[PDB]
Order: structure tokens, then C-alpha cells, then sequence
């Protein structure tokens, strides 16, 4: 093969998923934590591990990215941590939330092309990315994880951002 | 090991009730006296989380507290009250101690000036006819005034196995350079600070100073000079720490020499400085020290509470606290002679006269015999 692998990076309101291009399932998941003294930041499951120690920043709470500098440092966690890779030897494609502002999309793809000097990525909508799996390009999809469910309708591979609705219900409401 | 505290008259509940404020929330206690989630050793101080208090109309105050959940003036009527409920209140204690591990010792917080007084004074004498074996440390605090300070001094002589005086004119005078309040509740602020930061390495535990006696066996060096004064000096180097706990601004105290000097240093402060900083100070001169005996300044870090930057706190045995005694002596005098036997004051006037002399001949060349 002359093409290096693909990193798919799932990111999730509780946990990311995150794996290489081709493989059936993701190869790590972990915590979308962030941690610091209440090693100087943690994050996944040794930022929950050792919470008692620490202040948790959770900067993707309902699907949306709120907080860009512990962004940074979970997808600095993804690469180096997780999947050890240098993120500068592989094309990377993420994943976003239905309606993700459009200044965000920018924002993503500054961070890796100048903070990560990705050779290449791509975005796309998670609803999308499970149709897609469904082996299907049209339909709906009911899409519910920790913080936060949308329904996608989905034609022709495009969401349709005008019938897109936001619940904020999911199985962190479930949980308590 | 274990400390029990006691809590007499108005002072005593307030200042320990205060006391226990700052140790919870230095610790990781909730008010409900539960563990929040948010390595330091509390079982000396909290019992599984339960304080080891003693308390003796500010008790409702209290109870009406969010802590809820965490439990005349003559000095002869302080002290026969406590005679008639001599089996009462100790039921509490037998319970506490023999429910205890290995208990250590008795922290009393109380002030000198008056039924609390009087019930002090009852109370130091009968711990020595039970437990013989336990240390009585003693927070007190100085101000018929007269008649009650020397008192209950004739037993804080011969009774109480250690002692840190507190005199309010010293802490008042500070309120209102270094603060500027023109309240009772506001000078407590500082003395809360002091008596949570004297036993802040036992909390805390290092390679030293793991016991109460650790720290006592150091300073009073004979069972007579069991008097000592603090000095707490942020109201950063070492090195500037031990300088301004030295100067007479800082000290809570209204020829003369140092016995004994203790520094607690709370801060993140370099640890391969702290011995540098002790090779400089003793060629400065800074303080005089007794020519009989030798005698030497220790310092010992610690660490902050994270829950909640460089401070310090100077526990120090000053032959000049002779001079308050003497205020109070001569107080006294002047009452003698201005108005069933009158008897014990005689006995007390003497024995304080004992004390003031033997500081007086500590500061001698020839104090040995
Ligand atoms: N340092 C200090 N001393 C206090 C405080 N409250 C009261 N005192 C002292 O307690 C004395 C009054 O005692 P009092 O409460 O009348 O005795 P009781 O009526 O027998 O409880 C005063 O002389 C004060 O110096 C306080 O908050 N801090
Ligand atoms: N078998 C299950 N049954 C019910 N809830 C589940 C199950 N497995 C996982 N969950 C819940 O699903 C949520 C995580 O799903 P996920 O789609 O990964 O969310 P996200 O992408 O927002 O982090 C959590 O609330 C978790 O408790």
C-alpha cells in the first residue's frame, strides 16, 4: 500500500471513539474529560480515575465544542496517547454534531492543518456516518448518546438542516 | 494517637467553634459533616466523620448553625458549680477515652478573665488525679479581672503540661493597624489562623513531628517554663519569612533571651534553600539566646491545604512574657490593699512569685542550680 492509514475520529458529548480508516471497529474510546490539579493535564479515563484529585472540564458537553483549548488537548490525547501517531504522517476525518455552527467547522479545520499539520481531513455529520453504515444514503436517523439526540432526515446523503431537531434528553439524563 | 478538645465559657466555644470551621474546610468536610469528593491524615482530630469536641446560650447559636450536624463571673462560683457536676461531665469524657485508640493528650481552649475560668481551673486539677499520663495543652487567653487571672494561674503552673498565651491587647492593637475594624468575631479570624496552624504538622505528616510531644519536648525546657508565644507574619523566600517573624511588629505579646524557636513554614517553598537560609540568620545575630545551656531555632515545613502562596507561624520561649505576670502581680496588690479564710489567694500570689523568679534567674549565667 503507498497510502498511509486514515484516522476516523468520533467526537462524543461522553466518550470519543477513535480508530484507523479500514477496521471494523473503533480501536480506543475514552472519556471527553479533561482534568487539572484542583503532569499538569489529564485526560480520558485517568482524568475519571484520578477525579478526586482533579476539576473536570467536560469541552463537548452536548455535542457542540465549547471549549477549543481542551479540544486541543484531547485531540493532542488521540494521537499520541491512545492511537500513538503523529497526526502530521495521516489524513484525519472527524466527526461533528447536526447543526454545528459553521464558524466551528472553520475552527476544527485551522486547528488541524495548523496545530496538527495534518496532511488532510475531512469533516462529517455523525447522523450521516451511521446511515452510511446502514449501507443506506437516504433516511432518517434517531440519533441518541450521553448528553444530548437528535433526528436526522437525510436525503440523497444530505442531512437537511431544516427538519433537524436538537432533544436534550439523553443517557446522562437517563443515568440520574 | 488521639487529642481530645474541651471548649469552656464564651471564648472557648467561640474560638473553637471557629477552630473547627477552618479545620473543616481546610479538610475535605462538608458542613452536614459528610466527605465531599473534590493524604492528609485526620484521624487524630476526627472520629469516623466526628469531632472530638467537648463543649461546655452560645450552644444554641451553634446549634442554629449550618454546622449543626457536627456534634455569675466570680471565680469560686466557676469552680464549685463544676463540683456538684463533677461525675456528670466526665461520663462524657471516660466515654470519649476509653472509645478512643490511644488517646495523647487534652487541648483546652478557654480565657482566663468568669465562670469558664472557674470551671477551667477545676477541671486542669482533676485530669491530673485520673489520668496521669496524658499531656493537658492549654490555648489560653489573657484579658475582679484581677482576682481571676492569677487564679486560675496558680493552677496553669503546676497543672497544664504546656501553654500558648494569647492576650487580646496584642491581637486588638493588630485589628485595628493591620485590619482597621474602627468585633469579637473579626479578632477570631486571626486567632482561628494561629491555633489551626499550630498543629498543622500533625495533620500533615513528614518525616518529624508526627506526635504532640514532638513538638513540646523541643521548646519548654524544664516542667516550670512551659510558656510560649506566637508570631504569624503574612497579615517568597525563606529567608524573608524568618526575618519578619523576628521583628517585635509580629509577635501577639505586649535583660532578656530566647529559650527556644519553632518555625512553621505552610508554603510550597523550596526545601534545598530551607538549610541555606539557617547558616545566614545565625551570622546576622538576630536574636539572643541563654549562655547556660545551648539552645537553637528550628524550622519545619508543611503543606497548604489544596481544598482552599507562603506563610509562617513562629512558636518561640521568651523569658520576657515575665513581664505579664507581673502586671497582673501588681494588679493584684493594689486590690489587696482597697477591698472564709482568704487563703487560697496567698497560696497563688506566692507560687506565681516562684515563676517570675525563676524566669528572672533563667536569663543567668549561673541558672544551673
Ligand atoms: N480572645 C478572645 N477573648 C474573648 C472572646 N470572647 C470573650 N472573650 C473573653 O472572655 C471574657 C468574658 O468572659 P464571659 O464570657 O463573660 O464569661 P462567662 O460569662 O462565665 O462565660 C472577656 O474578658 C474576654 O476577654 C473572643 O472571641 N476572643
Ligand atoms: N446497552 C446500553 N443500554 C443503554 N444505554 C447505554 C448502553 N450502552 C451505552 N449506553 C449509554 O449510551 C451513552 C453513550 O452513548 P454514545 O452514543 O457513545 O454517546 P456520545 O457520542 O454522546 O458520547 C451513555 O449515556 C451510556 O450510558
Amino acid at each position: 500500500d503507498e497510502e498511509v492509514a486514515a484516522l476516523v475520529v468520533d467526537n462524543g458529548s461522553g466518550m470519543c471513539k477513535a480508530g484507523f480508516a479500514g477496521d471494523d471497529a473503533p480501536r480506543a474510546v475514552f472519556p471527553s474529560i479533561v482534568g487539572r490539579p484542583r503532569k499538569d493535564s489529564y485526560v480520558g479515563d485517568e482524568a475519571q480515575s484520578k477525579r478526586g484529585i482533579l476539576t473536570l472540564k467536560y469541552p463537548i458537553e452536548h455535542g457542540i465544542v465549547t471549549n477549543w483549548d481542551d479540544m486541543e488537548k484531547i485531540w493532542h490525547h488521540t494521537f499520541y496517547n491512545e492511537l500513538r501517531v503523529a497526526p502530521e504522517e495521516h489524513p484525519v476525518l472527524l466527526t461533528e454534531a447536526p447543526l454545528n455552527p459553521k464558524a466551528n467547522r472553520e475552527k476544527m479545520t485551522q486547528i488541524m492543518f495548523e496545530t496538527f499539520n495534518t496532511p488532510a481531513m475531512y469533516v462529517a455529520i455523525q447522523a450521516v456516518l451511521s446511515l452510511y453504515a446502514s449501507g443506506r444514503t437516504t433516511g432518517i436517523v434517531l440519533d441518541s448518546g450521553d448528553g444530548v439526540s437528535h433526528t436526522v432526515p437525510i436525503y440523497e446523503g444530505y442531512a437537511l438542516p431544516h427538519a433537524i431537531l436538537r432533544l436534550d434528553l439523553a443517557g446522562r439524563d437517563l443515568t440520574d | 494517637r488521639e487529642i481530645i478538645t474541651l471548649q469552656l465559657g464564651q471564648c472557648g466555644n467561640q474560638i473553637g467553634f471557629e477552630f473547627w470551621k477552618q479545620l473543616c474546610a481546610e479538610h475535605g468536610i462538608s458542613p452536614e459533616g459528610i466527605v465531599e469528593e473534590f493524604t492528609d491524615r485526620k484521624d487524630v482530630f476526627f472520629y469516623q466523620y466526628i469531632p472530638r469536641a467537648v463543649l461546655l446560650r452560645v450552644i444554641h447559636s451553634i446549634l442554629n448553625s449550618p454546622y449543626a450536624k457536627l456534634y455569675g463571673n466570680n471565680w469560686a462560683s466557676g469552680f464549685s458549680q463544676g463540683e456538684k457536676i463533677h461525675e456528670d461531665i466526665f461520663d462524657i469524657i471516660d466515654r470519649e477515652a476509653d472509645g478512643s485508640d490511644s488517646l495523647e493528650g487534652f487541648v483546652l481552649c478557654h480565657s482566663i478573665a468568669g465562670t469558664g475560668s472557674g470551671l477551667g481551673s477545676y477541671l486542669l486539677e482533676r485530669l491530673n488525679d485520673r489520668y496521669p499520663k496524658k499531656l493537658v495543652q492549654t490555648y489560653s487567653v489573657f484579658p475582679v479581672q484581677p482576682y481571676n487571672s492569677l487564679l486560675t494561674l496558680k493552677r496553669l503552673t503546676q497543672n497544664a503540661d504546656c501553654l500558648v498565651v494569647l492576650d487580646n491587647t496584642a491581637l486588638n492593637r493588630i485589628a485595628t493597624d493591620r485590619l482597621h475594624i474602627q468585633s469579637f468575631s473579626q479578632i477570631n479570624q486571626l486567632v482561628s489562623t494561629i491555633m489551626s496552624a499550630s498543629t498543622t504538622t500533625l495533620r500533615y505528616p513528614g518525616y518529624m513531628n508526627n506526635d504532640l510531644i514532638g513538638l513540646i519536648a523541643s521548646l519548654i525546657p524544664t516542667p516550670r517554663l512551659h510558656f510560649l508565644m506566637t508570631g504569624y507574619t503574612p497579615l517568597t523566600t525563606v529567608l524573608d519569612v524568618m526575618r519578619r517573624l523576628l521583628q517585635p511588629k509580629n509577635v501577639m505579646v505586649s535583660n532578656h533571651c530566647y529559650i527556644a524557636i519553632l518555625n512553621i513554614i505552610q508554603g510550597e517553598v523550596d526545601p534545598t534553600q530551607v538549610h541555606k537560609s539557617l547558616q545566614r540568620i545565625r551570622e546576622r545575630k538576630l536574636a539572643n539566646f541563654i549562655p547556660w545551656g545551648p539552645a537553637s531555632i528550628q524550622v519545619a515545613l508543611s503543606r497548604k491545604s489544596p481544598y482552599l502562596r507562603v506563610s509562617g507561624l513562629m512558636m518561640a520561649n521568651h523569658t520576657s512574657i515575665s513581664s505579664l505576670f507581673e502586671r497582673t502581680c501588681r494588679q493584684y496588690d493594689k486590690l489587696r490593699k482597697r477591698e472564709d479564710n482568704f487563703d487560697e489567694m496567698d497560696t497563688s500570689r506566692e507560687i506565681v512569685q516562684q515563676l517570675i523568679d525563676e524566669y528572672h534567674a533563667a536569663t543567668r549565667p549561673d541558672y544551673i542550680s
